[PDB]
Parts: structure tokens; sequence; C-alpha cells
């Protein structure tokens, strides 16, 4: 799921206090369709609203859709509220909280989102930016090791039962380490930007259990969207819970801290990268990739759709197979996420061509991802004694009815059916005959 | 009335096993039932052996780069 789904669900009275902070504003700004935040331009500088056919009229007749659509989206996140105009016309006016946050992010005014960085002077243990992003890798590797299990990475406890609420991992039995399901390779296969986003959307639909704040999490999440990376803030000015909540970012690698009660933390590249590099990997006609990488985690993803064949201390050349893609969609990976990760990691020299990938490795991998679904096998009870017409269709529509039919031919009076209405079926026919 | 599985494919996979079942490939004539041109109806007791000799007759004209 996306970031508009997921604030599609939430009541009026949330999202309104979501608005109430400039940051989260910009975030569903951007987050907007192109038409949309024209829209919201034209509207930010009006204190009356306007009527609705006349917002209508500035999209052309052809474009009407995407006008429409961009209308519900707005409706949906209650952007801005229907106003009855008067002498029965109706006034489109945006939301006086979300416009005058929207306008305090964008022209200025109010207190800064944090409260100041200055008053405890130059960190006495900061480190650089490269730094910083070799910690986030560190501890994005640790923590998608011990998602396949790794021995190396160990996490904390609550972070694994996050991942088993998740799906990702199940825990068959108490003590004995979890075992990745097709979900987790299906997660791992996702990028890097998306697998955080759905962590963190896991982790907002769990904040119940614990009974945290959803608006103020989500508002510290969009601060440290936009905040400058390799510049600290101040731990001050907020929530004992929602420090803890930082703690938990300081395990995922979003967030850099010396200790727990410092007083200095510094948001990462991950955590930027969380609102919205270069590819290591150069996919060959003759089905053959050469990936520039060292870190076994990479290796391992590769290897899980690949067979591999030379590893040079920095670099890879590995084989795409038949079998190798077979054994892949085994496991529970399509064929459609393994396109999108290597067109996600194709090296840069291949961003030169017309398309990322060349068209025929991909239709090739589509075609050998069909071949497991060449053959549709369903259970069921076939009937094929029917001496009339007539009673074939009545017994047919009934079955249609309950929703229990899966295959149907009037031409030769044969149905075949779930197994489970076939209880149902064989009482309707009894009654129908009975009644007779 | 029968109880069992229906097997869904493209008309060349269904005359592939109309001719396993009469060459008595699998050892018997477990394929019972043909519906339609492309539906098939098959005891589910041995759908495995099914399976494998379909995946022998894929990989069979395939040239592995293995």
């Amino acid at each position: 799921r996306n970031l508009q789904e997921f604030l599609g669900g939430l009541s009026p009275g949330v999202l309104d206090r979501l608005y109430g902070h400039p940051a989260t504003c910009l975030a569903v700004f951007r987050e907007l369709p192109s038409l949309a935040k024209n829209w919201v331009m034209r509207m930010l500088f009006l204190e009356q609203p306007l009527p609705q056919a006349a917002v209508a009229l500035w999209v052309k007749k052809e474009f009407s859709k995407a006008q429409e659509e961009s209308t519900g989206l707005l409706s949906g996140l209650r952007i801005w509220h229907t106003q009855l105009l008067p002498g029965g016309l109706q006034g489109l006016i945006l939301n006086p909280i979300f416009r005058q946050n929207l306008r305090i992010a964008l022209l200025g005014g109010g207190k800064a989102w944090s409260d100041d960085t200055s008053q405890l002077g130059p960190d006495k243990h900061a480190r650089d930016v490269p730094s910083l992003d070799k910690y986030a890798e560190e501890r994005w590797e640790v923590v998608l090791h011990f998602m396949v299990g790794s021995p190396s990475a160990a996490v904390s406890q609550d972070l694994a039962q996050l991942l088993s609420q998740a799906g990702l991992m199940k825990s068959t039995e108490p003590g004995e380490p979890p075992c990745i399901t097709s979900a987790g390779f299906q997660f791992l296969l996702l990028d890097t930007p998306a697998q955080l986003w759905y962590f963190m959307l896991q982790y907002l639909q769990t904040a119940q259990s614990r009974g945290m704040d959803l608006v103020e999490i989500l508002s510290f999440l969009f601060q440290l969207s936009f905040s400058t990376l390799g510049k600290d803030y101040s731990v001050e000015g907020m929530s004992d819970s929602l420090l803890n909540f930082l703690q938990h970012l300081r395990e995922f690698g979003l967030v850099f801290q010396r200790k727990r009660k410092s007083r200095r933390y510094y948001p990462t590249r991950l955590a930027i990268n969380l609102s919205s590099q270069p590819g290591f990997i150069v996919v060959e006609t003759n089905y053959r990739l050469y990936a520039y990488t060292e870190s076994e985690l990479q290796i391992a993803l590769i290897a899980l759709f690949s067979e591999m064949l030379y590893r040079f201390p920095n670099m890879v050349v590995a084989q795409v197979t038949r079998e190798s893609v077979q054994q892949a969609i085994a496991s529970g990976i399509t064929a459609q996420q393994i396109i999108h990760f290597l067109r996600t990691r194709a090296h840069p020299v291949m961003l030169k061509q017309t398309p990322v990938l060349p068209p025929t490795i991909t239709d090739q991998i589509r075609l050998w991802e069909l071949e497991r679904d060449r053959l549709r096998f369903t259970e069921g009870v076939l009937y094929n004694q029917f001496l009339s017409q007539v009673d074939f269709e009545l017994l047919l529509a009934h079955a249609r009815e309950l929703g229990v039919l899966v295959f149907e031919n009037s031409a030769k009076r044969l149905m075949v059916v779930t197994p489970a209405g076939h209880s149902d079926v064989k009482r309707f026919w009894k009654r129908q005959k009975h009644s007779s | 009335v029968l109880k069992g599985v229906l097997i869904e494919c493209d008309p060349a996979m269904k005359q592939f096993l109309l001719y396993l079942d009469e060459s008595n490939a699998l050892g018997k004539k477990f394929i019972i039932q043909d519906i339609d041109d492309t539906h098939v109806f098959v005891i589910a007791e041995l759908v495995n052996v099914l399976q494998e000799r379909v995946g022998e007759l894929m990989d069979q004209n395939a040239f592995s780069l293995t």
C-alpha cells in the first residue's frame, strides 16, 4: 500500500490533526498528482470559496477524467471541503488549518520545526556524511540478514516480533528462530525506499497495540523526511513515547545517535529517501549479470533468482538460467518483482539505452514465469446426470446464485462445482424432486 | 456424479494427456472423463506423476544452458 491508501481510511479528526504540522502538509502536497498541485497553488491565496463549475472549467473536456480523479482524491484526503455558497451554489475552499500550515511552510512564519541546535554548541563526537551512510548501510544489512536467518546478525526481541506480526517470518515454535516466508522474499526483492515505507506502515498499524499517538509519529516521520542531511536536531521537545519510537529508529539505521541520553541525533540518508542509488548490475543479452557489489546480502539476493559463476573481489558474474528462475518462482517470487529489482539496481551505463533492460531478457523471464501457471487444476465435483435441459438450467441457476459454480457447459449439460457447495446443491436438487 | 480435479490447459497438452492415457504410460487408465477440448477430468490420487511427466516433456525439448 501507498501513503494515499493509508490516509484514505483515517478519520477526519486524525487528518485534521495531521495538517497541524507544516511538514506533513508539504509531504501531502508533494504526494498529490500534477493537476492537484496546480489547483492547490491557485487556491492557496483565496479567502472565498469558488464554484464547482468554475473549477471544472479549468481543465479541458478531453482531460476531464484526470480532473475527476484529482477532485476525488482531494475530497478523500479532505484537503478542501465543499462550502454552501449562497443561492444554492456549492463553493470549494481549502481547509483553513491545512492552508495556514502550507503557507507557513512555504512563505514562512511561526516557530521552527526544531527547537535549537546552537544552544549546546558543536557536537564533541560528530560524524560525517560518509560515516552516516556507512552506518545506515550496515544497519540495513544486519536487519536483512536477520530476516534471512544468518547468526551473524542479531537484533532486539521487539524488532523480531514486529517482523512476525508483519507476516514476513513465522515462528512455528517458541525458542526456535522463525523461517522467512514467500512474503519475506517479496519484501527482500522490493526497492529500499519501498521496503522502508512498508516497514513504517506496518509500524504505524501495530502502534495501536502500544497505544502511541499516530499523529505525533506521522508528524515526526515527515519532519525527519525533510530534515537536512548532516545536521543534528534537538532531542528535547518530544514526548517520552516518541523518543522510545526514535530509539527503534536508531535500530533501523534511519537516525544515528551516540547514546540514548544524548540530546543530538543525525538523520541519515535512508530517512530522507523515505519521502521518495546509481545501480550496480550490468545485464547482457546472453543472460549474464555482472554486479559491482561485495556484501553478502546482494550476492544472496542475486543468487536467489540466478546461478552464480564467478566471484571476483569486486565483481560477481552470474548466469540467468531457466532452472534458476523456476526455482525462484517456486520460492514465491514473481517475474515482475525480479524485473523491477533488476531495473532498480541497473548500472548507470545501461541507462544510456532507451530501455533500461533489453526486451528479450524480460520477455524470456515472463514466459518462464507463465510455464508454472500453464496448467490449471480445480478440485471439485462434476454433475453429468441431467435428463432434461430445463432441470439442468434450474440447478445451474441455483449454483450461480450460491456462487459455488466452477465451470458450466450447457451444450453437453455438464457442470463442475466446489466440494463445499456440493452438499447445498444436492439438498436443493433433492427438494425439487421431492416437492414435485 | 464424479469427484476429482478438472484440468484446463491448451489443447496440445490435453492431447498429450490423452496419448498418455491410451498408451498406459502411467500404468493405468486414470484419465477417465473428457468433458471439453481444453478441459479434462482426472482423479486426484495420482496428479503428482502427471506433473512429473509434464515437466519431463517440457524440459526434454528445452536444452538448459546450465
